């Protein structure tokens, strides 16, 4: 019954910044390892940032990494994603997901139970 | 110097039917994970109160490996908080579970042509299992207003079941070995340590 | 590696009684059951009863319900099949089957394929009705 909807997405310039944020329904927030996958036009999601419980430790996938920024802020029940320096290639719906549990293998889609529908972010020039 | 025996644990030759899980006290050794850091088959790895990438850093008090087969479909009973047959009646986590849930599917050792049957779960019970509890118990289910005295009939039935491992079954139905690793913190001296 | 061999068939006149017996050897049944099926010539295999080993409790086809026993001896590692009140009928190969997959409904063992089965012991019934008419 636990919902994630994302928020924060529309157009931005190359270079420019987006924040990016997901609420959870309820109280359970706390209790999830946080993380956002993206689906850039037609490709598979593909894994962008992680969080764990405490907000250390934080993941990031290779072509991301200085780039982007995950946080979280249990008070609210949100996660953000902080990107700057965006470029074309960062065009894609950008999904939230969650899991009681923090994986080794936390880039597989297959590892968290809770998934928002997307938020669209498109980088022009 | 010695390290804790996670092979054994992992690599053994038979597994316990769920019903019946197995539990392999590690103590007084040094916990190297590495074997599980440089594996990439384990279909699911995740570590509840812990970071899987600080278990060569922890130190515990106690550690328990609990190690079971159940079906695909069944993986995620296998977490805190879930209800279903397993988690409800066979092998219940605690709601605040500190430890690591690793499976992986067995279809190559757990399957065989015409179905491996050897595997059993537990599909009626009084009531719901508390946390780390084992009930081996096989006395007829009374599901009725009238006690069975060990007769099976109408409302009156056995309460374990096999599995029925079938190399043609879906995801959902083909067999998962499950090695839960449980870390107990305590006002008592640690046992068991990683390398660093 | 495991055997079912039976034993005790043989003629008998209708009223009367045989004990079929099946010796198991290479592995028990535990929670699961063992049976007896019965073909006769040019009709299809029925099932006769079954037994859960480890409790005991039985299911009987309706034609044997009431006239047939099936026990067994967990020291022995046997399965019995008393047969009372033979009829004209009864007459089939009987022969013992294991079962690997334990059941919780009993009354599955009706139909379930079993894994293990025997050579079969022949039990012929006599009547004075003289049946086969020429
Ligand atoms: C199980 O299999 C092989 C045996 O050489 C080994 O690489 C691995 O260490 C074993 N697994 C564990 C968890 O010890």
């Amino acid at each position: 019954q636990v919902q994630l909807v994302e928020s924060g997405g529309g157009l931005v310039q190359a270079g420019g910044s987006l924040r990016l944020a997901c609420i959870a329904s309820g109280r359970t927030f706390h209790s999830y390892v946080m993380a956002w996958f993206r689906q850039a036009p037609g490709k598979e999601r593909e894994f962008v940032a992680a969080i764990s419980w405490s907000s250390t430790p934080t993941y990031y996938g290779e072509s991301v990494k200085g780039r982007f920024t995950i946080s979280r802020d249990n008070a609210k029940n949100t996660v953000y994603l902080q990107m700057n320096r965006l470029k074309p290639e960062d065009t894609a719906v950008y999904f939230c997901a969650a899991d009681r549990g923090e994986s080794y293998y936390y880039t597989r889609p297959t590892e968290y139970e809770f998934w928002g529908q997307g938020t669209q972010v498109t980088v022009s020039s | 110097t010695n390290l804790c025996p996670f092979g054994e644990v992992f690599n053994a030759t038979r597994f316990a039917s769920v019903y019946a899980w197995n539990r392999k006290r590690i103590s007084n050794c040094v916990a190297d994970y590495s074997v599980l850091y440089n594996s990439a088959s384990f279909s699911t790895f995740k570590c509840y109160g812990v970071s899987p990438t600080k278990l060569n850093d922890l130190c515990f008090t106690n550690v328990y490996a609990d190690s079971f087969v159940i079906r695909g479909d069944e993986v995620r009973q296998i977490a805190p908080g879930q209800t279903g047959k397993i988690a409800d009646y066979n092998y219940k986590l605690p709601d605040d579970f500190t430890g690591c849930v690793i499976a992986w599917n067995s279809n190559n050792l757990d399957s065989k042509v015409g179905g491996n049957y050897n595997y059993l779960y537990r599909l009626f019970r009084k009531s719901n299992l508390k946390p780390f509890e084992r009930d081996i118990s096989t006395e007829i289910y009374q599901a009725g207003s009238t006690p069975c005295n060990g007769v099976e009939g109408f409302n009156c039935y056995f309460p374990l079941q096999s599995y029925g491992f079938q190399p043609t079954n879906g995801v959902g139905y083909q067999p998962y070995r499950v090695v839960v690793l449980s870390f107990e913190l305590l006002h008592a001296p640690a046992t068991v340590c990683g390398p660093k | 590696q495991v055997q079912l061999v039976e034993s005790g068939g043989g003629l008998m006149q209708a009223g009367g009684s045989l004990r079929l017996s099946c010796a198991v050897s290479g592995r028990t049944f535990s929670t699961a059951a063992m049976g007896w099926f019965r073909q006769a010539p040019g009709k299809e295999r029925e099932f006769v009863a079954a037994i859960r080993w480890s409790g005991g409790s039985a299911y009987y086809a309706d034609s044997v319900k009431g006239r047939f026993t099936i026990s067994r001896d967990k020291a022995k590692n046997t399965v019995y099949l008393q047969m009372n009140s033979l009829k004209y009928e009864d007459t089939a190969v009987y022969y013992c089957a294991g079962f690997s997959a334990t059941r919780s409904l009993l009354s599955d063992y009706a139909t379930w394929p079993y894994d293990y089965w025997g050579q079969g012991t022949q039990v012929t019934v006599s009547s004075k009705h003289h049946h086969h008419h020429h």
